[PDB]
């Protein structure tokens, strides 16, 4: 993970929908889960951690319990995709991902949530 | 490539104020935290504070109410505004990418030196440490120069214009209670050469623009 | 409030040896794993070795290994190389965006015991005309670093009036050198006769005393 990229700097999602934000990182030959770290956060609130091949939710903020998950199948393709269900107005803001795979990098992602109707 | 450069260090009187700058290259300040770390002479690393990727600031208890950290994204610079400086604040100041526990804190600046003191610039007095010509020689003969009561701190000492380097030990300076520095530079030489060879220590103190060549002669 | 203690404060080893540095924290690090290790050589900025308790930074050799959780952590260097001799710092991250550094562990080069050569220097007459008297005692090219230097003035032990300086370990013989300076006023210096420097070291079977009169 010398350089982490994001497909979008801004995501516009509808209220109540399911949101998937992504951070891409280089995977040359095949994914070694032993050395991979994936960390998602938003406004000092930890969303999810992925280390040693497992999700770590010890410091997960209570807002994202049962709502946030990491698409593990996408990790093999160099995609750290954060999936958040039942998006509410409080989910708009500034997100950040950290990927550590050999190297490490950070990327900022902005989320805007449209009004329900 | 990615670059970190500190600037703004210098001499400050006690109670004064100083602002340090950390100019970054190849670091997205909207995506990266930036940390300030200092190191007093001869001591360990001390965390000062950091500013997050969303411009929130956090401080160590030892600088609360005195130091403030800010960021100017349009100028690629992170600042450390230091107020009410004490003599204990004398240290090399580093700005580091990411946080002290971060995965990307592998890049540090070279550091900038901040000196807090009431002392004024003064060239050192050079005194001889005359080699003894007596029975218990001790294997070889020891002679040196006492570089005494100077401020501030580079002093460069050479022996015989750099022609004498073997056996030379120049010690780290000691900050005396007067606020002035002092050190000794010694060299071990063959005992037979005391009468034959001339030994001169070349003390150079750039801040005072002083150059002293003190000859050390045996006493007998 | 939050203290992090490193043990041992100094390590002595040879190339090819294995050493272990222990880092203990009064408070659990964030998520029980936010502990980092740093390497620093004199005159240089710190270098990140390990983060998240066991993850090597880019380019860090695999001989470095970290372990631990909560409040106890360990850095292991297997098969030391000459580049590994430096000072090592652990750093902890805590809830509420708090951080602290350990006091540091110095990893020096182990060698054989070498007794110091002891020299004593009376203050020069030029310095006596200035108005102060500095007495210098030199300990040249000794190992290990541990040594006891005591100043006796008219066979009375001195305290609180001397400061000493130690060189970095020599690049050729891996020995240390030390100068101890006794600082007195000119008046107090002339009030006494015998000025002695007494040195205790492992390479010396008995303490060595160097002294002068006047």
């Amino acid at each position: 993970a010398f350089t982490v990229t994001v497909p979008k700097d801004l995501y516009v999602v509808e209220y109540g929908s399911q949101m998937t934000i992504e951070c891409k990182f280089p995977v040359e030959k095949q994914l070694d889960l032993a050395a991979l770290i994936v960390y998602w956060e938003m406004e000092d609130k930890n969303i999810i951690q992925f280390v040693h091949g497992e999700e770590d939710l010890k410091v997960q903020h209570s807002s994202y319990r049962q709502r946030a998950r990491l698409l593990k199948d996408q990790l093999s393709l160099g995609n750290a995709a954060l999936q958040i269900t039942d998006v509410k107005l409080q989910d708009a803001g500034v997100y950040r991902c950290m990927i550590s795979y050999g190297g490490a990098d950070y990327k900022r992602i902005t989320v805007k949530v449209n009004a329900p109707y | 490539d990615v670059q970190l450069v500190e600037s703004g260090g210098g001499l400050v009187q006690p109670g004064g104020s100083l602002r340090l700058s950390c100019t970054v290259s190849g670091i997205d300040l909207s995506s990266y935290d930036m940390t300030w770390v200092r190191q007093a002479p001869g001591k360990g690393l001390e965390y000062i504070g950091y500013i997050s990727y969303v411009s929130r600031t956090y401080y160590a208890d030892s600088v609360k109410g005195r130091f403030t950290i800010s960021k100017d994204t349009s100028k690629n610079t992170v600042y450390l505004q230091m107020n009410s400086l004490r003599a204990e604040d004398t240290a090399v100041y580093y700005c580091a990418r990411d946080r002290p526990d971060g995965a990307a804190t592998n890049l540090w600046g070279q550091g900038t030196l901040v000196t807090v003191s009431s002392a004024s610039t003064k060239g050192p007095s050079v005194f001889p440490l005359a080699p003894s010509s007596k029975s218990t020689s001790g294997g070889t003969a020891a002679l040196g120069c006492l570089v005494k009561d100077y401020f501030p701190e580079p002093v460069t000492v050479s022996w015989n214009s750099g022609a004498l380097t073997s056996g030379v030990h120049t010690f780290p300076a000691v900050l005396q209670s007067s606020g002035l520095y002092s050190l000794s530079s010694v060299v071990t030489v063959p005992s037979s050469s005391l009468g034959t060879q001339t030994y001169i220590c070349n003390v150079n103190h750039k801040p005072s623009n002083t150059k002293v060549d003190k000859k050390v002669e045996p006493k007998s | 409030d939050i203290q992090m203690t490193q043990s041992p404060s100094t390590l002595s080893a040879s190339v090819g040896d294995r050493v272990t540095i222990t880092c203990q924290s009064s408070q659990n690090v964030y998520s029980n794993n936010r502990l980092s290790w740093y390497q620093q050589k004199p005159g240089k900025a710190p270098k990140l070795l390990i983060y998240w308790t066991s993850f090597l930074a880019s380019g860090v050799p695999s001989r470095f290994s970290g372990s631990g959780s909560g409040t106890e952590f360990t850095l292991t260097i297997s098969s030391l190389q000459p580049d590994d001799f430096a000072t090592y710092y652990c750093a902890g991250g805590y809830s509420g965006n708090l951080y602290t550094f350990g006091q540091g562990t110095k990893l020096e080069i182990k060698r054989t015991v070498a007794a110091p050569s002891v020299f004593i220097f009376p203050p020069s007459d030029e310095q006596l005309k200035s108005g102060t008297a500095s007495v210098v005692c030199l300990l040249n090219n000794f190992y290990p670093r541990e040594a006891k230097v005591q100043w006796k003035v008219d066979n009375a032990l001195q305290s609180g009036n001397s400061q000493e300086s130690v060189t970095e370990q020599d690049s050729k013989d891996s020995t240390y050198s030390l100068s101890s300076t006794l600082t007195l006023s000119k008046a107090d210096y002339e009030k006494h006769k015998v000025y002695a420097c007494e040195v205790t070291h492992q390479g010396l079977s008995s303490p060595v005393t160097k002294s002068f009169n006047r």
